[PDB]
C-alpha cells in the first residue's frame, strides 16, 4: 500500500470523526500518564484509541488527535504510517493476520495461508466482499513456539491445522466468538505429552531466603 | 494441589476497551507527575 | 584553560569540550565527507558518510555526532576510514536514478563530488531501482523525490530554522519517502532555502529549471534591495543573462539563507 | 562444576512458566512473590546493585551485558530530572516468546522487579512498553498493576517502605525495531520509532531526556529472587560469567516445541532432546539451529553436536546466545529459503533511518531472493559477504548487525548448497 494520501469522498479531512464522551474520558488518563509538558507521548496510545473506536483511521482521524494533544498534524502522520497496526484502509471485520516468518514456516504456515484463501475465496491482502474478513501475512507474533498461528484482531489462534483454521472462520462467520488459545492440545507453551518441568507443587513464601533479610 | 488445568482464562472475556479501562481506572492511584516547566517544546 | 588535547592524524589539536569529531578536523583544516550533517542544523547522524576511525578503537563513529575525547588520534585517511566512505557511496547509489544529465544539481552536486573523491569507481549492483512518486509543494520548489536520499535536511530546515512543521517521513525501511503526505504547498518566506541545502536534485528552483548548468555561469557577489536587511547574494550571470540568485554567506545578516523575495 | 543441565523445579525461578496456578495477586504471594520486599527495598540501593553485581546475571533481551553494571550508571545523585526505569516488553525477535510468558503467567514478579529495579536505581517511575499485538497480555499485565496498587505494593508508601514508585504500562503499535532500546524510548515520547546515536547514553539522557535504563522483562523479573535468595545462589548456576537460569524456546522442526527454563551452560544437544522431544526424524535428521533468535548466525549439525548454551560458549562458535531462542532446522529444509525469509524479516522491519540498513538490507533481500532460485553466479556469494560487511557496524542501531549476521552464517557454512543451486539453475536455462 502507499504512503501518501489522497483525499477521496470515503477518506477527507471532512470525514466526521470525532471521540465519544467516554473516550474523551480515557483520553484524559492515557495523556495523564506522562510528565506534564510531554503530552506527545500520548500519540501512539490516542491513535490507537481512535482506531479502537473507529475501525481505521480516516484522515480526519489523524488531524483530530493532533488537535486534541496539539502536535503538529505531520507528526501524527508519521505515526500512522510508521507501525504497521494502524489501518489507514477500512479492513475487514474480522483482520486476520497470519504469521509467515521463518519458525512459523517451518510448521507448515503456507497450508494455514492456503486454508484460509481457499474457504474465503480471496487472495492476501483482499477484503471479502461482505467486508467481513481481511487477509495479510505478518510477521513474527512472538508466539513461535505454538507455530503455526493467526491473529484475528486482538486474539492469538495456535497450534493450528487446515481443519482448525476453517473452523474458526465458520465460528466467526456464524457469529459465534471462537476461544483463543492452542487448539492442539496444549493449553500454552508447555511440552505436548506432558511437563518435562514444573511438576513438583511450587514452594511457599520465604523458601530459600538468604539469610539476614 | 492441583497441576492439570489452566488457571488463565479470564482473557476470553477480554473486550476492545479492557486495557484502557483499567488504565482509566488506575488514574487514581498515580502519583503527581513531575513537570518539564512549559507547556510543551514549543512553548 | 578548559580546552582538550585530541589529535587528527597525529597533529595535535586544542579544542572546546563537547566539539565534534568533525569539527576537530576542520581545524586542521580536513572537511570531512558529509550528507545529513549541516553546521546550522541539529545533528542527525544518518547518512553515516562522516564514519571516520578513531585510533586503537574497533568501531568507526559518526564524525558529525560523536563528542570527541582526550588523546583521541582521528584517522581520516586509514583504509577503515575510506573502506567505510566507500561502502556508504556504493548504499547511498545503489538506488539513486541515472538522472544526472537531466538532472538540474549536475556539475554542483555533493553525491557527484564525493562520489568522485571517495566512493568506488563502478557498481555491483546488480538489480532494479526503487522509484518513488513525486511530491507538489508549490510553485518555487520542484520536487524529484526518486533521486532523495533521506539525509533528512529540509525537514529539520523546514521545523527549526523556518518554523515550519509540514514535512516529514511517511513509511519504513527502504520505502522511507519525504514529504507532506498529503497534498500541501510548502510556501514559506524562506521555503526556497530548502533547494540550497538539498544535496542532491530532489528539491530544485523551478523557475531556474533547464535554463543552465554551474560551470558556465559568472558569479557576481551583490546585496539584496528587496528589504532593508541586506542579504549578502551571488547573482549568477550567463552571457549577459541573469540566472539565479544565490544566498553568501554573512554570519552577522543573512547568515546562508535568503528570503523567497530576494531569491 | 562441569556439567550443566539439569535444573530442580526448587531451584526454578519462573514456577507458573505455564499457566497452570493462579497468576493474580494471591496465586504470586503463594508462591513467594512480593515477600519481604519491604526489607528489601530499606535495605537500600546500593545493597541491591551489590546483590545483582555478585549474581553475575547479563541480559536477557540479546545483547547480554553485565546487568549490575549497566544499572549503577544511574545510581547518581538527582540533578533536578525524574530518573525512570523502561522494561522492554517488546519481544520481536523471530523465535522468541519467553517474555510472553512471564507477562501473562508471572506478572507479579515483573511488578515486584520493577519495585525492586526501580530503587536500585532511584527511579520513581517504571513504564513497561509491550508490543501492541500482546494485546491479552497486557490486559493481565495491566490488571495485576492493579492489585498491586490496590495492596499498597506500589504507589505511594511502595510496600509501606517510605519510596514512592508506579507502574506504567504503554503499548507498541506494530514494530520490531522498537525493541532496540533507544527506538523504544523515542516510541514512548510519541515519534517513529528510530533509534539514537550514542552518546548520550539513557543513563544521561533517556526517555522525555532524563536518567533511563531500559530492562529486558526477563532481567528485571529475575531480580527480586535474586535479591530474596541472593546472588551467589544465582551465580552458582552456570559456568562463569554466564551464571543462572535462563528461559529457553525451542521452536521449528522438533517433535514437542516449547518453552522451558533450564540451567545456563546446558548442552544444546541436551537441551533439545530432554525438554523438546528431540528433533523430528532423529537427531540425525538436524540440519541448522539458529542458536539465539534469528539474529544470531546458524550453525550446522556438527557444531551443534556439543554447544554449550550461553554466551561465551555460543560466541566461540562464531554465533551468540542472543535470547536463547531456538530455532531448529532439519534436512528437509530449504536452508537458502529459511534464511532468505529472514532477510525479508529484516527488510520490513528496518526503520529506513540510517543508510546502510535502509539500503543495503534490502539489496541483501533482493540477492537473497535470486540465490534461493538459483538465478546467480558464484562470485555474486563474496559480493554479498562483502556488503554484509558494509552494513555491520556502520548503522546506527543494531539491526543492521542482525541482518548481516545470519548471511554470514549461511555463506560461512552452507557456501556449497548456495553453489548447487547456482548449478542446477544454469543447467536448466541454457
Ligand atoms: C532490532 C532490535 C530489537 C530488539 N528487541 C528487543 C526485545 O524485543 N526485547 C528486549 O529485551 N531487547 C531487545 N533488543 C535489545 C535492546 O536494545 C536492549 O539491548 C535490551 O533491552 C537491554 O536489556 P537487558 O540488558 O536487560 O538485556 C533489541 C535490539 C535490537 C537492535
Ligand atoms: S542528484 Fe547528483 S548524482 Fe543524483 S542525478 Fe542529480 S547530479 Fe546525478
Ligand atoms: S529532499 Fe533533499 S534535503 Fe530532503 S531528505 Fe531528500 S535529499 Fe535530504
Ligand atoms: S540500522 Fe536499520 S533499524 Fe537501525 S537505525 Fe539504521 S535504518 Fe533504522
Ligand atoms: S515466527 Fe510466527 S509467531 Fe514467531
Ligand atoms: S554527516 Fe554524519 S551521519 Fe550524515
Ligand atoms: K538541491
Amino acid at each position: 500500500a502507499l504512503f501518501v494520501h489522497r483525499d477521496t469522498p470515503e477518506n477527507n479531512p471532512e470525514t466526521p470523526f470525532d471521540f465519544t464522551p467516554e473516550n474523551y474520558k480515557r483520553i484524559e488518563a492515557i495523556v495523564k500518564n506522562y510528565p506534564e509538558g510531554h503530552k506527545a507521548a500520548a500519540v501512539l496510545p490516542v491513535l490507537d484509541l481512535a482506531q479502537r473506536q473507529n475501525g481505521w483511521l480516516p484522515i480526519s482521524a489523524m488531524n483530530k488527535v493532533a488537535e486534541i494533544l496539539q502536535v503538529p498534524p505531520m507528526r501524527v502522520y508519521e505515526v500512522a504510517t510508521f507501525y504497521t497496526m494502524y489501518n489507514r484502509k477500512p479492513v475487514g471485520k474480522y483482520h486476520i493476520q497470519v504469521c509467515t516468518t521463518t519458525p512459523c514456516m517451518l510448521r507448515n504456515s503456507d497450508s494455514i495461508l492456503e486454508a484460509i484463501q481457499k474457504k474465503l475465496g480471496i487472495k492476501v491482502g483482499e477484503t471479502t466482499p461482505d467486508k467481513l474478513f481481511t487477509l495479510i501475512e505478518v510477521e513474527c507474533l512472538g508466539a513461535c513456539v505454538n507455530a503455526p498461528m493467526v491473529q484475528i484482531n486482538d486474539n492469538y489462534y495456535e497450534d493450528l491445522t487446515p481443519k482448525d483454521i476453517e473452523e474458526i472462520i465458520d465460528e466467526l462467520k456464524a457469529g459465534k466468538i471462537p476461544k483463543p488459545g492452542p487448539r492442539s492440545g496444549r493449553f500454552s507453551c508447555e511440552p505436548a505429552g506432558g511437563l518435562t518441568s514444573l511438576t513438583e507443587p511450587p514452594k511457599g513464601p520465604g523458601f530459600g531466603v538468604q539469610a539476614g533479610l | 494441589f492441583d497441576n492439570t488445568t489452566y488457571k488463565n482464562l479470564q482473557h476470553h472475556d477480554y473486550s476492545t476497551y479492557t486495557f484502557l479501562d483499567l488504565n482509566l481506572d488506575l488514574s487514581k492511584f498515580r502519583m503527581p507527575q513531575p513537570s518539564s516547566g512549559r507547556e510543551s517544546p514549543r512553548h | 584553560s578548559n580546552l582538550i588535547e585530541v589529535f587528527v592524524d597525529g597533529q595535535s589539536v586544542m579544542v572546546e569540550p563537547g566539539t565534534t569529531v568533525l569539527q576537530a578536523c576542520e581545524k586542521v583544516g580536513m572537511q570531512i565527507p558529509r550528507f545529513c550533517y549541516h553546521e546550522r542544523l541539529s545533528v542527525a547522524g544518518n547518512c553515516r558518510m562522516c564514519l571516520v576511525e578513531i585510533e586503537k578503537a574497533p568501531k568507526v563513529v559518526a564524525a558529525c555526532a560523536m563528542p570527541v575525547m582526550k588523546g583521541w588520534n582521528i584517522l581520516t585517511n586509514s583504509e577503515k576510514t575510506k573502506k567505510a566512505r566507500e561502502g556508504v557511496m556504493e548504499f547511498l547509489l545503489a538506488n539513486h536514478p541515472l538522472d544526472c544529465p537531466i538532472c538540474d544539481q549536475g556539475g554542483e552536486c555533493d553525491l557527484q563530488d564525493q562520489s568522485m573523491m571517495f566512493g568506488s569507481d563502478r557498481s555491483r549492483f546488480l538489480e532494479g531501482k526503487r522509484a518513488v512518486e513525486d511530491k507538489n509543494i508549490g510553485p518555487l520548489v520542484k520536487t524529484i523525490m526518486t533521486r532523495c536520499i533521506q539525509c533528512t535536511r529540509c525537514i529539520r530546515f523546514a521545523s527549526e530554522i523556518a518554523g515550519v512543521d509540514d514535512l516529514g517521513t511517511t513509511g519504513r525501511g527502504n520505502d522511507m519517502q519525504v514529504g507532506t503526505y498529503i497534498e500541501k504547498m510548502f510556501m514559506s518566506e524562506l521555503s526556497g532555502n530548502i533547494i540550497d541545502i538539498c544535496p542532491v536534485g530532489a528539491l530544485t528552483s523551478k523557475p531556474y529549471a533547464f535554463t543552465a548548468r554551474p560551470w558556465e555561469t559568472r558569479k557576481t557577489e551583490s546585496i539584496d534591495v528587496m528589504d532593508a536587511v541586506g542579504s549578502n547574494i551571488v547573482v549568477s550571470t550567463r552571457t549577459g543573462e541573469v540566472m539565479r540568485i544565490l544566498p553568501r554567506m554573512h554570519e552577522d545578516i543573512n547568515e546562508e539563507w535568503i528570503s523567497d523575495k530576494t531569491r | 562444576k562441569t556439567s550443566f543441565g539439569s535444573l530442580k523445579d526448587e531451584d526454578r525461578i519462573f514456577t507458573n512458566l505455564y499457566g497452570r496456578h493462579d497468576w493474580r495477586l494471591k496465586g504470586a504471594q503463594s508462591r513467594g512473590d512480593w515477600y519481604k520486599t519491604k526489607e528489601i527495598l530499606l535495605k537500600g540501593p546500593d545493597w541491591i546493585l551489590g546483590e545483582v553485581k555478585t549474581s553475575g546475571l547479563r541480559g536477557r533481551g540479546g545483547a547480554g551485558f553485565p546487568t549490575g553494571l549497566k544499572w549503577s550508571f544511574m545510581n547518581k545523585p538527582s540533578d533536578g530530572r525524574p530518573k525512570y526505569l523502561v522494561v522492554n516488553a517488546d519481544e520481536g525477535e523471530p523465535g522468541t516468546c519467553k517474555d510472553r510468558e512471564i507477562i501473562r503467567h508471572d506478572p507479579h514478579k515483573l511488578v515486584e522487579g520493577c519495585l525492586v529495579g526501580g530503587r536500585a536505581m532511584g527511579a520513581r517511575a517504571a513504564y513497561i512498553y509491550i508490543r501492541g499485538e500482546f494485546y491479552n497480555e497486557a490486559s493481565n499485565l495491566q490488571v495485576a498493576i492493579r492489585e498491586a496498587y490496590e495492596a499498597g505494593l506500589i504507589g505511594k508508601n511502595a510496600c509501606g517502605s517510605g519510596y514512592d514508585f508506579d507502574v506504567f504500562v504503554v503499548r507498541g503499535a506494530g514494530a520490531y525495531i522498537c525493541g532496540e532500546e533507544t527506538a523504544l524510548i523515542e516510541s514512548i515520547e510519541g515519534k517513529q520509532g528510530k533509534p539514537r546515536l550514542k552518546p548520550p547514553f539513557p543513563a544521561d539522557v533517556g526517555v522525555f531526556g532524563c536518567p533511563t535504563t531500559v530492562a529486558n522483562v526477563e532481567t528485571v523479573a529475575v531480580s527480586p529472587t535474586i535479591c530474596r535468595r541472593g546472588g551467589a545462589w544465582f551465580a552458582s548456576f552456570g559456568r562463569e560469567r554466564n551464571s543462572g537460569t535462563k528461559l529457553f524456546n525451542i521452536s521449528g522442526h522438533v517433535n514437542n516445541p516449547c518453552t522451558v527454563e533450564e540451567e545456563m551452560s546446558v548442552p544444546l544437544k541436551e537441551l533439545i532432546e530432554k525438554h523438546a522431544g528431540g528433533v523430528t526424524g532423529g537427531w540425525d535428521n538436524l540440519l541448522a539451529v539458529i542458536p539465539g533468535g534469528s539474529s544470531t548466525p546458524l550453525i550446522p549439525k556438527s557444531v551443534c553436536e556439543t554447544v554449550l548454551m550461553d554466551f561465551d560458549a555460543l560466541i566461540q562458535a562464531q554465533t551468540g546466545l542472543g535470547t536463547a531462542a531456538v530455532i531448529v532446522m532439519d534436512r528437509s529444509t530449504d536452508i537458502v529459503k529459511a534464511i532468505a525469509r529472514l532477510i525479508e524479516f529484516y527488510k520490513h522491519e528496518s526503520c529506513g533511518q540510517c543508510t546502510p540498513c535502509r539500503e543495503g538490507v534490502d539489496w541483501m533481500n533482493k540477492v537473497m531472493a535470486r540465490f534461493v532460485r538459483g538465478d546467480a553466479r558464484p562470485a555474486e556469494i563474496d559480493s554479498l559477504w562483502e556488503i554484509s560487511k558494509q552494513i555491520e557496524g556502520h548503522t546506527i542501531c543494531a539491526l543492521g548487525d542482525g541482518a548481516a549476521w545470519p548471511v554470514q552464517g549461511l555463506i560461512r557454512h552452507f557456501r556449497p548448497e548456495l553453489e548447487e543451486r547456482m548449478q542446477q539453475f544454469a543447467q536448466q536455462h541454457q
